[PDB]
RNA sequence: UCGGUGGUUGUGUUCUUCCUCCUUCCCUGUCCGUGCGUCUCGACGCUGGCGAUGGAAAU
RNA sequence: AAAUGGAUGACGCUUAAGCCCCAUGUGCGUGAUUGCCCAUUAUUCCUUUGGUGAGGGCGGCUAUAUGUGAGAAAGUGUAGCCCUCCCGAUGUAGACGUGGCGUGGGGGUGAGGACGAAGCCGAUGGCGCGAGCCUCGGAUGGACCCGCCUCUAG
């Protein structure tokens, strides 16, 4: 009720609704997709030349479930994800797999 | 396992001393949460009877008694409420349950739904299992005969939580959100 | 934490042994059947005198 | 020590089995010693409550500390009642304390344990050389209870993992504060 | 018990097995299934080549945690893969010297597949692309 | 909506026909008024494109005397200096839902405003929303999971009416044309239903014997 | 010369603490006052408010003074100044004055190339340039 | 744990615990070893991407 | 039963989202003893600062050129002589401390300046918890000025 700290984040993935489906996602790794406005560098900028474009990705790693529902926390390496994020897409990846 | 309200059994003594060697040994019965509470309901029950007091008082056993079955029965419950404006109010109620336990905590939730009264406010006078044909109420009465049916209506049948959807689609069960 | 614990106790290798042979299957199952015979012979006689 | 537990535990079962075949029972001796836990802060305390926290070393919120259980001891536990979580402690209780949260006082220093040697070099008694003669000395009493419990710091342990009930109203009203007999091994389970 | 300097040691999960297939989660070749052949010399990564015939994907190294190993074995007793060597990635069109390298190890890995009395249903299992259609979830599986 | 030149001349160039986002058509008939509206406010803050159809089916628990005066009591609310800045008394189901759901949002930020934009509410079925695809139900607020049997409730539409709504007869008339032309469709198409039932049926004894078989197993044939 | 490198080095805080309201007043400077005001909610640690300066920003004592290219800073004047830095090259940074004229800098910048003394305002492309 | 073996606590007019002393099976894991020529700070493995002197990359 | 339109905070809620009570992970009459959320609180880790602080090293012989390398002061206080460990840290009126910051002038000592002094300007950065210090650029200026130890005050 006091405000929002913003070192840490609330993910809601697709058909989890379980704090135990939530705790088989802990430790994957979490990336959001945006673009730019002018083509910067990337990863095989020199290797792969198809990859040039305006997008731009923030990664991240799930660190423990949150509530009983099924959301999960995130934290985003060093820096906080933009406040732009909220309410859109993010990627939920299936490594590192313990599977 | 579902009711609080174990059945306790409680037995004491007034420490020996001179003036008063071999000390009488109680009984007491009590419905309590835990052991602690049972002892501390023993002790009050000591002082305004006996004049007894904890300080000089011994506990010999505190034991939990067990049941017979897991059958249906009748049970009544004399129970006794206090509250302001109308002083101690005595009544005895009659229950359908499986166990000695589960027939108090049933009277304990019924008090407080119907009087407002508190756990600490009741005092529990007897509780026994009696046969049929000798109970009184007719809430109760209704289930004894043979060959008694009825069916369930308006039912609420909320699925597994691990289905558990938010918007289906309306002439399916397809789950399109969750 | 197992070094450390034994650098306090030195007796502690010895007491976890015994709850490892307390956890076996075969003695735990005489035990079990050894102690019910025992309670069972000590009932019937204490009552019957 | 082991084998003096297990000898007394042993002896304690077949009484009460004597008694309960002939049907009689048999009178448990009176606990002897307490584990006290301090459940409230440090603010707005009535100056006799506050004397007599300092007086058992209970400064600071979830400190604990050993007592024993003599009448003078006891009327000072029933004036700081609702500051207080108190009852008997185990043998698990006592070790895990001692072994995981013990922290000496040499010349004025809070000194963690980590070998027998700074423990035979702090108490110069010979009585008391080993972790488990502290242990020991604080389960089953012993002359030299007041020697030992004063020779550590005050435990310090973090709030219970699970929460708790009510800190105000006593626990037989179900709140938390007062004695609790034995069920305060499970209290203390989840704050060391 | 096995010294850690001792080339035969290795910390990998006890899923991830020689003739074992295994479902490949990121790089180019995501999606498809391979059959894991060993693992290098070292605490290194495994060595997958899944039929370049079914799959499509020749030999290369990837790692144990972008991969999910199933429940599904074949038996690798009749190859050999002593061939396989960490030099051999380690020189960094196709040198033909490879391609009789993967040409010989695929012929015995196809026979070996074979061999293995359900091997029409394991060789269509290997053409297989695994992907996550809306509305599934991978949690709830059991590989 | 209403594209410009600007919009027709870059999709001439680049080769676009249509695009349809992703959204969910809601058909709202026989819903708890409250609860549904606040399953449909946290889904909006998450991101989600709705269309609620049938708005004037919504129903409200308790009699329609006391629920005509509720809105009475509200209508008697206005700004004394100067009415037409005091607060707005919409009057038809589909505005009084939205109403309610902005309540349910924080409004006076630009994320809830933006929200509140990914909502349409229509009455009935319009004509543009009929041929879109299967509509949802929300089994937490479908009423006969909610109110009692014995309860009196109230019908939105029929409560609209009364204190100022003027399409009651409008939105009946469309909705049993609608029944009518979507009845003849349906009972049409009865024989490529049937044939392609016939097909899936005698597909058996054509397949392979071994996939009749893993399809036994699993409960499908 | 190749200094000693820190590990890691570590700013508790980057922005100033500048005074309260000074972008109200164009007459108000932006260093630190402290407030005394009986009302003022800078000074009654108010949750939104700006932060006052106190012991705990202190920096590491370990990385204390050390410019971020891993050097200190000793300003030098002329010549003879530059023989103090010869031994503790790898520590100290030679910075030359804002008043020692182009003339005198000539020589500065010259023997300190021969003795292998960093300048912090020399010439780069003589820092470049290896021997 | 079993079978014997005599001292012990306590009911009831004999048996009930606990001990010490042998006999059967059953379980687990024993011993030894490495101080520095006064003190302190410094030393960042494997794989890929980016960087080959440029209106360059990175912080 | 009252004077602007209007408040369980609002919407709303009636198989409650109301009143009185009872429970809890995966699996609620078969897992006995943590369903979950939020602090300047508690535990734990890192850093600073002050101590009625607690310990330790300080008699430099192991061997070594360039084309594994730097320090070590017997010490209140500094860029703290160095290394471990323990305990406190908010605060109006008020008291005290600081090899704490800054300004004009005197005695000493050491420099700078027409190859450009003071003054002035700044998306010039670096250092310090801070008062502040220093470099950079001027497509500004055109003749004086500063570091350190002490003394002094309009
Ligand atoms: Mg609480
Ligand atoms: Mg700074
Ligand atoms: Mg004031
Ligand atoms: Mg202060
Ligand atoms: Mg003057
Ligand atoms: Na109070
Ligand atoms: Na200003
Ligand atoms: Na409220």
């Amino acid at each position: 009720l006091h405000g929002q700290n913003k070192n840490t984040a609330l993910v809601r993935i697709e058909n989890v609704n379980t704090t135990e489906d939530a705790k088989w996602y802990v430790g994957k790794r979490v990336c959001y997709v945006y673009h730019g406005y002018k083509i910067k560098r990337c990863v095989r900028w020199s290797k792969a030349p198809a990859r040039r474009s305006n997008t731009r990705a923030i990664w991240g790693r799930i660190t423990r479930p949150h509530g009983t529902s099924g959301t999960v926390r995130v934290k985003f390496n060093g820096s906080s994800v933009p406040a732009s994020a909220i309410g859109r897409r993010i990627r939920v990846y299936l490594y590192p797999s313990r599977i | 396992v579902r009711p609080h309200l174990r059945h306790y059994c409680v037995v004491g003594r007034e420490t020996p001393s001179e003036k008063n060697p071999q000390p009488t040994v109680y009984k007491f019965e009590v419905f309590a949460p835990n052991f602690v509470v049972a002892k501390s309901r023993f002790w009050r029950m000591m002082r305004e009877k006996n004049k007894v007091k904890s300080t000089h008082g011994d506990v010999l056993s505190c034991k939990v008694v067990k049941d017979r079955k897991l059958a249906a029965r009748n049970y009544s419950v004399d129970i006794a409420y206090y509250s302001q404006r109308c002083g101690y109010t005595h009544m005895v109620k009659e229950f359908r349950d499986v166990c000695k336990a589960g027939a108090v905590s049933q009277a304990y939730n019924d008090l407080a739904s119907r009087h407002r009264a508190r756990y600490h406010n009741i005092e529990v006078l007897g509780v026994k299992s009696i046969p049929n044909h000798e109970v009184r109420r007719l809430n109760v009465a209704q289930f004894h005969p043979h060959n008694l049916s009825f069916p369930l209506l308006q039912r609420r049948v909320k699925a597994p939580r691990k289905d558990r959807v938010i918007f289906v689609k309306k002439n399916s069960k397809r789950a399109v959100v969750a | 934490n197992r070094r450390l614990r034994l650098r306090l106790n030195p007796f502690q290798k010895k007491e976890k042994a015994m709850a490892k042979g307390m956890q076996n299957k075969k003695n735990r199952e005489a035990r079990h059947a050894a102690k019910v015979v025992r309670l069972a012979k000590a009932r019937k006689n204490v009552a019957k005198a | 020590y082991s084998r003096e537990y297990r000898s007394t535990e042993k002896k304690l079962a077949g009484l009460r089995r004597n008694a309960r075949q002939h049907g009689n029972y048999y009178l448990e001796a009176k606990p002897k010693v307490a584990v006290v836990t301090r459940i409230r802060g440090i603010a707005k305390v009535p100056p006799k409550q506050r004397k007599i926290l300092q007086l058992l070393r209970l400064r600071q919120i979830f400190n604990t500390v050993f007592v024993r259980l003599n009448k003078p001891m006891e009327n000072m536990l029933r004036a700081v009642e609702p500051y207080i979580a108190y009852g008997y402690p185990s043998l698990s209780t006592v070790r895990a304390m001692v072994y995981k949260r013990g922290h000496l006082k040499i010349n004025g220093q809070r000194v963690k344990i980590t070998d027998n040697q700074m423990i035979k070099d702090k108490y110069h008694n010979d009585d008391i050389v080993c972790a488990e003669d502290i242990v020991n000395q604080i389960y089953a009493c012993g002359k030299h209870f007041r020697t030992v419990t004063n020779g550590l710091w005050p435990f310090k342990l973090a709030p219970p993992a699970g929460g708790m009930r009510q800190k105000r109203r006593h626990f037989v009203e179900g709140g938390d504060y007062g004695n609790r007999d034995t069920l305060i091994n499970r209290f203390l389970a989840r704050m060391i | 018990k096995v010294s850690r300097k001792s080339p035969e040691y290795s910390t990998v999960r006890k899923s991830c097995k020689p003739g074992t297939i295994a479902i490949i989660l990121a790089g180019r070749f995501r999606g498809r299934r391979a059959v894991i052949l060993k693992q290098l010399p070292k605490n290194g990564p495994l060595v997958i080549s899944g039929p370049m015939k079914y799959s499509g994907v020749p030999i290369r190294r990837i790692d144990s945690r972008y991969i999910i190993a199933t429940s599904t074995r074949v038996d690798l007793t009749g190859v050999d893969t002593s061939a396989i060597t960490p030099e051999i990635f380690k020189r960094e069109t196709v040198s033909d010297e490879r391609a009789q390298l993967q040409n010989a190890i695929d012929t015995a890995l196809i026979q070996a597949i074979k061999k293995d009395p359900l091997g029409k249903e394991m060789a269509g299992y290997l053409h297989s692309v695994f992907t996550i259609k809306p509305g599934d979830a991978p949690h709830r599986l059991k590989w | 909506v209403l594209p410009s030149r600007r919009s027709l001349n870059r999709s001439s160039r680049k080769g676009f026909k249509k695009h349809r986002p992703d959204i969910i058509v809601i058909d709202l008939k026989d819903h708890v008024l409250g609860r549904a509206a606040a399953i449909v406010a946290k889904q909006l803050l998450l991101g989600k494109k709705i269309t609620v159809v049938r708005c004037e089916k919504l129903t409200i628990a308790g009699s329609e005397i006391r629920n005509k005066i509720k809105y009475l009591q509200f209508l008697r609310k206005r700004k004394l200096s100067n009415p037409k800045l005091g607060p707005f008394h919409h009057r038809s189901p589909s505005d009084v839902f939205i109403r309610t759901v902005r309540s349910m949002l924080p409004r006076y930020t630009k994320r809830g405003q933006r929200a509140l934009r990914q909502l349409v509410a229509y009455e009935g079925v319009p004509v543009n929303v009929v041929r879109t695809g299967g509509r949802v139900v929300i089994p937490k607020a479908q009423r006969h999971n909610c109110y009692r049997n014995e309860r009196r409730f109230t019908v939105l539409g029929n409560m609209c009416k009364h204190v100022g709504w003027k399409y009651s007869d409008v939105v009946e008339k469309l909705e049993a044309a609608r029944i009518e032309k979507s009845g003849r469709h349906h009972k049409k198409m009865e024989k490529v239903r049937v044939a392609w039932k016939n097909a899936r049926k005698e597909a058996l004894k054509k397949m392979p014997q071994k996939n009749v078989e893993v399809l036994k197993k699993f409960g499908l044939a | 010369v190749k200094p000693f490198v820190p590990r890691n080095i570590v700013k508790k805080r980057t922005k100033k603490f500048t005074r309260h309201r000074c972008e109200l007043f164009p007459q108000l400077s932006s260093s630190w006052r402290k407030p005394r005001g009986e009302d003022s909610p800078v000074r009654r640690r108010y949750k939104g408010q700006k932060a006052m300066p106190n012991k705990g920003y202190g920096s590491d004592r370990r990385t204390k003074y050390i410019t971020p290219s891993g050097f200190k800073n000793f300003p030098v004047n002329n010549v003879q100044d530059l023989y103090m830095l010869l031994m503790q090259n790898r520590k100290y940074a030679g910075v030359i004055s804002h008043t020692v004229g182009a003339k005198a800098r000539k020589a500065i910048v010259r023997k300190a190339h021969e003795l292998d003394v960093r300048l912090i305002n020399g010439n780069a492309k003589l820092r470049r340039v290896d021997v």
